[PDB]
């Protein structure tokens, strides 16, 4: 549930993320700081080492894959349930992946996003985007429900 | 932990230096900010933007965050006021610990860009989580 | 979603439940295997031993309404999200108690059915038990979503 | 873990005797039962009821767990190859830890009655917690 102005901000601040390396820098950032969602992604490579992981050209493409849902998902604020259907069966009756670590994941893109534009992530964007990230890991966890 | 978990948590945190209690505050707003159910713990507090009692409570918090980075290797021995007064008094819902740790994490990101490699998350990430074992271990 | 199997089951298993004191034991037990949830009854008494706790006339009365509450979730398990709607709204925006502690106190009303109804009490009951008591706690938790 | 908490959990796990690895066999199927998404753990193993091989896993949880009774003071040096397995050889997500301290405890429940006071109730539930941290302290 965003007001008008928390939509205004989070649309202004996403119109200055680079599409092709904040998804891959988050999802090395959620390799390495939770290990235990390396199990996802053994055919990856090499994940042994944080350096092995944001230098892994398919957690880069990956990353690019999820930061592509992300902007969907924003893009359609008022139908997070619906946007993420088809993705939240792949993820509950195909992976099995715990829904703790969507919210995990949000976090650290938050993370992700503060580190990249510095001042301009005040507190208030930021709880705008907490807002976004709560909503998209409920829409991408409805199947288990 | 580990040794070179303790190096970077270290570095960070002296990069911090003499901005510890600004950096507190602003990690207390965000979190009330974020998640307004913590405001509840502080009653009896002015939560508007800006405010001393706020700016006092950062620095309190973050005093006790330096004096766990100087005691790393003891933190359970230095912290075991603070835990007995968050447990038995204050009672507090051991998620808001995680909340004010993303919080914290959000605002060392926000403030230390270089700093904020992957690796220095990691070992920040555990130090806090550390914290927050070591002042949810007496209920 | 429960199979025909499991609601039969279910109702069966608690038609012998004790209306007057498994509410009462399942609250007591809850503040005090997780005794930050006293924080919610300080108007509650003495709280502070297990004896004091499991022997408060408020905890028991107050265990009977969850009970309560509980049987009639059970009596309509298709419109969990509908039956809990304003006992959602009072837990989320008046007393604001986290949605962890409705899985904390359905996993221990799913310990006291156990302690109860002992080899009665299958791992098939327990697991449709489950279900409803995480059914429960997403429709009690909804206003938070 | 207090000195009580040591003492109701040392009674209980004795009570429960040369039962242990039946106890932890049925703390399995529950598991299994109950949340599903833990058996993908066990891609190769029979998870059917009264499989042997869930009869021989079981055994060995609940050994692992005799012996963590046995060194409730030193249970992070009993337990440094099995935490070295789950956290790096099977990655094992933590929240599963809880979900078989859950069925653990509903089996100690539904099997003995009377020991299953709120106190040892709350005793059992920090040691089980404190042996699922142990486990997980690898991350
Ligand atoms: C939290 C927000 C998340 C979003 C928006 C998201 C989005 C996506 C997208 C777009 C795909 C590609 C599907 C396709 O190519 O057909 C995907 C697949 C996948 N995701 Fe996620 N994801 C999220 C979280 C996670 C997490 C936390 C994990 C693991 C811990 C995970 C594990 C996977 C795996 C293993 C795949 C590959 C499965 C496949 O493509 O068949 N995802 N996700
Ligand atoms: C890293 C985590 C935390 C640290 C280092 C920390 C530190 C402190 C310190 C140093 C004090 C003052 C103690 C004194 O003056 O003797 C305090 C008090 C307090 N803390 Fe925390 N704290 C943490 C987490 C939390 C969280 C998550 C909450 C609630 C959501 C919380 C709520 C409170 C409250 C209500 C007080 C009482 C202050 C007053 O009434 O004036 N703390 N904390
Ligand atoms: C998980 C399933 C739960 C159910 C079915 C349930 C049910 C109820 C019911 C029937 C009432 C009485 C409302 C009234 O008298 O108007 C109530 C009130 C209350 N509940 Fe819960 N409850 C649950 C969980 C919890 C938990 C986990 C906590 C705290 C940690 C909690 C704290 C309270 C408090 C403080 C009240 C008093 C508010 C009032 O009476 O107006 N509840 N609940
Ligand atoms: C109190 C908690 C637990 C205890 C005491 C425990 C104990 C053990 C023991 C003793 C072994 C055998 C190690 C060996 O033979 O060297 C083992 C293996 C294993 N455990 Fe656990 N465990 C626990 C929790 C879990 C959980 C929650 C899961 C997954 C949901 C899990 C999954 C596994 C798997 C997959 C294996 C490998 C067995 C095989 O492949 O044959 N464990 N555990």
């Amino acid at each position: 549930h965003l007001t008008p102005e928390e939509k205004s901000a989070v649309t202004a601040l996403w119109g200055k993320v680079n599409v092709d390396e904040v998804g891959g820098e988050a999802l090395g950032r959620l390799l390495v700081v939770y290990p235990w969602t390396q199990r996802f992604f053994e055919s990856f490579g090499d994940l042994s080492t944080p350096d092995a992981v944001m230098g892994n050209p398919k957690v880069k493409a990956h990353g690019k894959k999820v930061l592509g849902a992300f902007s969907d998902g924003l893009a359609h604020l008022d139908n997070l349930k619906g946007t993420f259907a088809t993705l939240s069966e792949l993820h509950c009756d195909k992976l099995h992946v715990d829904p703790e670590n969507f919210r995990l994941l949000g976090n650290v893109l938050v993370c992700v996003l503060a580190h990249h534009f510095g001042k301009e992530f005040t507190p208030p964007v930021q709880a705008a985007y907490q807002k976004v990230v709560a909503g998209v890991a409920n829409a991408l966890a409805h199947k288990y429900h | 932990l580990s040794p070179a978990d303790k190096t970077n948590v270290k570095a960070a945190w002296g990069k911090v230096g003499a901005h510890a209690g600004e950096y507190g505050a602003e990690a207390l707003e965000r979190m009330f900010l974020s998640f307004p159910t913590t405001k509840t713990y502080f009653p009896h507090f002015d939560l508007s933007h800006g405010s001393a009692q706020v700016k006092g409570h950062g620095k309190k918090v973050a005093d006790a965050l330096t004096n766990a980075v100087a005691h790393v290797d003891d933190m359970p021995n230095a912290l075991s006021a603070l835990s007995d007064l968050h447990a038995h008094k204050l009672r507090v819902d051991p998620v808001n610990f995680k909340l004010l740790s993303h919080c914290l994490l959000v605002t060392l990101a926000a403030h230390l860009p270089a700093e904020f490699t992957p690796a220095v998350h990691a070992s920040l990430d555990k130090f806090l989580a550390s914290v927050s074992t070591v002042l949810t271990s007496k209920y």
